[PDB]
């Protein structure tokens, strides 16, 4: 309900969180669900033999460490929190040049 | 020192301020009043179905945590303090690759008023997609959109509004018009909703 | 020829769904909208949807009607809820890029035949 | 003596709030400017802009930085600029600009005995210059750079050309394949925006296009 | 072990903001170059892309250590901890260092306090070409550098015994031009901020006519010869001779247009 | 808890780990064993005599300072902590604007074995120089080199 309780909840969740270790490093593998949403295809060039693709790449995974109760609504945290939490080492094998759109802030969502 | 008190006020503002949480997480909806001053409508590259626009995109919102009392009624802070506190994550839906100008430093400012109202002005150069129907070429006409909204926060969390009435919120400088072969007849300002996979978001548009 | 065929009920006491299918042209990049005409010759904007799935509404029906598009089938649907007796009117389906418009009939170069809808309490 | 200089600099940087301008309550800061035009690289008409390399240098006064007992101008390493306040100047008609960064960031910080700060930058900027080609190739274009304060209104800061008319130097040494500089002019004024009145400086060149190329290729 | 404590003793009490000998004498810097490759000479933009291993050497009295370790080799980690000269290239339109697989920087410190810094650079340097005698022209393209903030009273660069060095020139990307020879120069330049020791390396280049001799000179001569062929045609064949004349004239105009496509828009006759 | 043991192991690994100094400094010579896995040979730019090549540049070397004992044989450090451990300074002698992929996360991997052997895998796109002799064009053959080695450290 109040801001303070959610603040202390977030601080408790991020207390003692080791970003190096994946959610279950000793245990079963972590399952990552991907939900790409294609926004546009811009330049299908034969000269360069490559195509551009703008999309909303999303990744779902169950990290038991970041579990809370008593606040029955999903917490949409600020994007910078992504630097303080473990995330998958996902990458596109057949890429040539890519970037994350950076206006006004880095277009990144942690929920 | 005469001005040291102001530093203390700043040192009292961020004490306990958790930037990760928006102003009203789980209690209200963070209303954001936004408006644009188009400093220069850049050239329209019909080859790329793309256009360019340079704007003083400026927003405002109320954050009660930053309420204070002091000599001056408004504190004009550096760009660093903006990074130090929460700010909206507005982006442009149809944008392609924009740059926030930082010559000589980041062209940003922050004005905290005693009541807690903020004012976060920027200076952006957005190059965005302008889909076209070239059936009547070279005697055609287009409506290039500029659609912007929050990235993370849904309708229940952040809602955008126009500061003044919708027609007069977006202002274009008279001298600023870099169009070569086109003629800017005007603009239409509107707002609406987009229902994405994650949720429902408010999209504020200017054609 | 480009045709905007329409379908949906005409008599309701209620909830309804009015569909509109386009033939002869792909309206993927065009803006598809619905308009209302009550008796009195005053066309009223109801809703519109872009290539970017962004929905615009009129203030009279904000949150009562929901517009949607099916791009694979090239159609636009309008789900009507909370029908009131003053909503009796002819609903038209329109398409076209919004030039000087997006809320004005003058910007739409394609129109449907229209469908009468009546509400009786 | 290096120890005395070190402890003096440490005292200077200690107890210094960067967020506050040199007089947060008081008269405006008179920030003088001067430029050395290194070159004009490409005056492009297809894109309606021109590239400009320059040695944008600023002068102002800061009592907090004043030091005594060391009668030498302390030319500090450029990184200290991150730890000091500097004006928020920006070029209003800019498209893409950057600071040259080899071998280190080309940046200058020079502290004077009376707390007078010199802040130097080597900038390359592609400034917009709309052209009226109704007399092309006999045209005579007007290309300007508009320097302005971003956040600080005229009550907080004041810009002036440090030299009157000699603030901009090196114009006569500029040579271009196509154009030829005939005149350059410096102007200072105050503009009004939607959020108050700001200062403004304007450096405007007049470029006269040469005719020999078009005599060779088109007219003959 | 011992090197760790030696570096820790070096760093503590070290203020990288201040140059060595702040109020004693100017800091002498010994500079040298090794030109990896002079890239293509972009005549249209009037520049050239050189690649160098720029190496500087100086004396920092604060970095004197006495130990059995005669010299400490290091990598880019220690570059930012100590004071470094702010050498920059005055006539560089675009410059950048190399940043894979690690920042290409070398730092070596001797017991006496001599620091040797070295880094790879790819410098786009402007060269104001005079194309009056094109394609039979020569150029002396400079590469100039100096300290940015420190005037001559604080830093004094200087060359070494053999400063500029060039490897096998056959691997370079000089297509039209042929490297003749290089030379070095030192001067004092007076700017509004003071005086600066500006040091220059001039590379002398000479264009090779070959491609152009195949591209414009031969084609043009033929069209003139081709035009000469008209005289042998009978004077009664009016359409034939007229067609030959106009075809040669248009071909000459087209070749004229092709000739000036590889230069900037200089407003004088080459 | 299975988490705290490895957290403390990782925290204890770099207690005094002087990354400024190469492993075995003063008693041996670091033998870096390297290999390349070319994903795709990029197009050859005739105009620049430049060719692109996408690689999975792999290096490995022994390091006694990082020896450890734990349940797992191999420890997979994250990308950022590799900054705190010494790594070779390999550069490509003929390179022009070569790039390392930073999407969605730095394409780097550091693996540490209980015996102290480190494996350092890196993904790159190298734009290398291929000095050509276009005297038999368009019926020529080339041997485009790719050379690499240490920058600061000598033989
Ligand atoms: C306007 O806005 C612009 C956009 O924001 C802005 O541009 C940016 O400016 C900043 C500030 O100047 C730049 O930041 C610096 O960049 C230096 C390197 O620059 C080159 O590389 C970057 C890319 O950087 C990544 O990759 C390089 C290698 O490729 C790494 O070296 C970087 O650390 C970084 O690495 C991460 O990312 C990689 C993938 O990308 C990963 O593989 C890797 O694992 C890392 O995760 C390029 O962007 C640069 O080019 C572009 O930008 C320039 C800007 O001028 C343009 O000119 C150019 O055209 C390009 O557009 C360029 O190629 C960094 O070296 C530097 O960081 C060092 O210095 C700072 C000083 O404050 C230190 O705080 C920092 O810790 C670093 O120092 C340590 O490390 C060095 C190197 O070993 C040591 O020498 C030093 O002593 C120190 O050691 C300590 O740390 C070591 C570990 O790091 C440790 O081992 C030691 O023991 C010791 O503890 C800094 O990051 C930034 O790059 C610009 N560009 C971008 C895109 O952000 C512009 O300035 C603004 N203008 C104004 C006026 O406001
Ligand atoms: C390739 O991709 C990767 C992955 O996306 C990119 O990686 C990111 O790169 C960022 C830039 O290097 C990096 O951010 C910096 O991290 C430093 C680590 O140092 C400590 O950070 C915190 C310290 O805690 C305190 O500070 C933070 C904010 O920094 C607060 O959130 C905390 O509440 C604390 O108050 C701890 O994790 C440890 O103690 C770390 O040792 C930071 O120091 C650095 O901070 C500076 O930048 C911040 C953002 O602007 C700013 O808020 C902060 O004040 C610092 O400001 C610097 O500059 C000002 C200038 O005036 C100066 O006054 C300050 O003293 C200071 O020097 C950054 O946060 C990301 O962590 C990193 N993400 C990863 C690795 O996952 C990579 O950049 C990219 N490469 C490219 C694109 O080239
Ligand atoms: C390229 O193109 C640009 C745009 O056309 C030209 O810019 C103008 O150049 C003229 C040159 O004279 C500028 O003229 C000066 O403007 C000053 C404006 O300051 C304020 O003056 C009053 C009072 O406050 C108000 O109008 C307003 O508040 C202004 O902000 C005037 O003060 C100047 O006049 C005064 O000073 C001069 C001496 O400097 C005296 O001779 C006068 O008597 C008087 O006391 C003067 O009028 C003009 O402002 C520029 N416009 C801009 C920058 O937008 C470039 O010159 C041109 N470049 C070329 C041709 O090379
Ligand atoms: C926090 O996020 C979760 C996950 O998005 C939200 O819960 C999910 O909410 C959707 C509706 O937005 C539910 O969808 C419906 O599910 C029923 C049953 O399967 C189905 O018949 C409907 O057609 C529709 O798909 C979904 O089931 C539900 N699931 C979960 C895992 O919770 C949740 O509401 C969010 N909380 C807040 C306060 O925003
Ligand atoms: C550090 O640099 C400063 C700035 O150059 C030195 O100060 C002296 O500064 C004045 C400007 O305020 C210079 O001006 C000259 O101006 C006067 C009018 O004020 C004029 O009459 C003179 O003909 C000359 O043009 C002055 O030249 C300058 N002095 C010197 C020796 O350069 C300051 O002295 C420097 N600190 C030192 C040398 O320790
Ligand atoms: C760079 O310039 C220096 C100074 O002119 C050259 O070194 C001098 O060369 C002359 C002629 O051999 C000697 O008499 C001097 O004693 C040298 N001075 C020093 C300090 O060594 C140097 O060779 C030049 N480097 C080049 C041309 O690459
Ligand atoms: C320079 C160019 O672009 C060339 C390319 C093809 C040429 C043309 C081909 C055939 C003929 C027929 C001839 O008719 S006649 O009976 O008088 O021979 C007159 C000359 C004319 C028109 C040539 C003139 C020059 C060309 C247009
Ligand atoms: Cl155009």
């Amino acid at each position: 309900g109040n801001m303070s309780f959610v603040k202390e909840t977030v601080d408790k969740l991020l207390k003692g969180y080791d970003i190096r270790l994946r959610p279950d490093f000793g245990g079963p593998p972590v399952c990552v669900g991907m939900n790409i949403d294609i926004a546009s295809i811009d330049m299908v060039s034969e000269v360069n033999m490559d195509y551009t693709l703008t999309m909303y790449f999303q990744q779902y995974w169950r990290d038991k460490r970041l579990a809370y109760s008593g606040i029955p609504l999903n917490l949409t945290l600020d994007n910078r929190v992504a630097d303080q939490l473990w995330v998958p080492d996902t990458y596109f094998l057949n890429d040539k040049k890519s970037f994350v759109h950076g206006v006004t802030v880095k277009n990144r969502m942690i929920r | 020192d005469n001005t040291t008190v102001f530093t203390r006020i700043l040192d009292r503002l961020l004490d306990g301020y958790d930037n990760r949480l928006r102003p009203g997480l789980g209690e209200r909806v963070t209303e954001v009043k936004t408006d644009i001053f188009v400093t220069s409508f850049g050239p329209v590259s019909d080859h790329d179905m793309e256009y360019t626009i340079d704007v003083f995109f400026r927003q405002s919102w109320k954050d009660e945590r930053l309420k204070f009392k002091g000599p001056m009624t408004v504190l004009r802070l550096n760009n660093l303090m903006a990074s130090k506190i929460w700010t909206p994550d507005t982006f442009f839906h149809n944008g392609k690759k924009s740059v926030a100008h930082n010559m000589t430093m980041p062209n940003k400012l922050l004005r905290i008023t005693e009541d807690g109202t903020l004012l976060y002005t920027m200076r952006l150069t957005v190059r965005a997609e302008c889909p076209m129907h070239l059936e009547d070429f070279p005697m055609d006409a287009h409506a290039c959109p500029l659609k912007f909204g929050s990235y993370a926060y849904t309708r229940a969390e952040v809602v955008y509004e126009w500061t003044r009435e919708p027609a007069r919120s977006v202002v274009v400088a008279e001298d600023g018009s870099r169009l070569n072969q086109y003629d800017l007849l005007g603009q239409t300002v509107d707002s609406g909703i987009v229902q994405s996979s994650t949720g429902e978001y408010v999209v504020m548009t200017t054609h | 020829q480009v045709q905007l065929q329409e379908s949906g009920g005409g008599l309701v006491q209620g909830s309804l769904r009015v569909s509109c299918a386009a033939s002869g042209r792909t309206f993927t990049t065009y803006i598809m909208a619905w308009f209302r005409q009550a008796p009195g010759k005053e066309r009223e904007f109801l809703a519109a949807m872009d290539q970017g799935r962004i929905q615009y509404y009129g203030d009279s029906v904000r949150g009562r009607f929901t517009i949607s598009r099916d791009y694979a089938k090239n159609s636009v649907d309008l789900q009507l809820d909370g029908l009131r007796p003053e909503d009796t009117a002819v609903y038209y389906c329109a398409a076209g890029a919004g030039f000087w418009g997006l809320r004005t009939a003058s910007s739409y170069h394609y129109w449907g035949q229209g469908t009468q809808v009546t509400v009786s309490s | 003596n290096m120890s005395f200089v070190k402890e003096t600099v440490d005292k200077l940087l200690k107890g210094y709030d960067i967020r506050l301008r040199p007089d947060f309550g008081g008269p405006p800061v008179c920030v003088g400017m001067n430029i050395d035009i290194a070159s004009i690289d490409m005056v492009s008409e297809v894109n309606m802009d021109y590239t400009l390399t320059m040695y944008f240098q600023q002068y102002w006064r800061d009592k907090r930085l004043a030091y005594s007992g060391i009668p030498l101008n302390l030319t500090l390493d450029n990184r200290v600029a991150d730890q000091l306040w500097v004006p928020d100047t920006y070029f209003l008609n800019d498209k893409k600009s950057f600071v040259h960064g080899v071998t280190v960031k080309n940046r200058m910080i020079r502290l004077h005995p009376d707390g007078t700060v010199l802040y130097g930058l080597r900038i390359t900027t592609t400034a917009a210059c709309m052209m009226d080609l109704r007399r092309y190739p006999l045209d005579e274009q007007n290309c300007t750079l508009e320097i302005e304060s971003y956040g600080y209104t005229t009550d907080d800061i004041e810009f002036y050309w440090r030299g009157g008319d000699k603030a901009v130097t090196g114009v006569e040494r500029i040579e271009l394949p196509q154009f030829s500089i005939v005149e350059h002019r410096l102007v200072s004024r105050n503009v009004v925006f939607a959020t108050g009145a700001y200062p403004r400086l304007s450096l405007s060149f007049r470029l006269k296009r040469n005719i020999g190329y078009f005599i060779l290729q088109t007219y003959m | 072990g011992d090197v760790t404590v030696i570096l820790n003793n070096l760093l503590e009490g070290y203020d990288n903001k201040l140059r060595p000998d702040i109020g004693v004498k100017p800091t002498l810097i010994h500079t040298d170059m090794y030109v990896n490759s002079i890239g293509p000479v972009n005549a249209i933009n009037m520049e050239y892309t050189i690649d160098i291993f720029f190496a500087q050497t100086w004396y920092d009295r604060r970095l004197k250590f006495n130990s059995t370790i005669k010299v400490l080799r290091l990598n880019s980690n220690m570059v930012g901890k100590i004071w470094i000269p702010d050498t920059f290239f005055r006539n560089s339109k675009k410059a950048d260092a190399h940043w894979i697989t690690t920042p290409n920087r070398m730092l070596r410190i001797w017991n006496d306090g001599r620091v040797l810094y070295t880094l790879r650079l790819t410098i786009d340097a402007e060269c104001q070409l005079q194309l009056h005698n094109f394609p039979m022209d020569e150029h002396s393209c400079p590469l100039e550098f100096s300290s940015y903030g420190y005037p001559r009273e604080e830093i004094v660069y200087q060359w070494k015994r053999s400063s500029v060095e060039v490897g096998d020139t056959r691997s370079w990307r000089l297509y039209q031009f042929s490297f003749v020879g290089l030379r070095n120069t030192t001067e004092v330049v007076k700017t509004t901020s003071g005086d600066y020791v500006v040091m220059s390396v001039y590379f002398d280049l000479s264009r090779r006519m070959g491609y152009f001799t195949i591209q414009t000179y031969i084609p043009c001569t033929l069209i003139v010869v081709l035009s000469w062929v008209s005289f042998w045609i009978n004077k009664d064949a009016v359409p034939a001779r007229t067609s030959l004349g106009i075809t040669t004239v248009l071909t000459m105009t087209t070749l004229s247009t092709i000739a000036r496509k590889s230069l900037p828009k200089v407003s004088y006759v080459t």
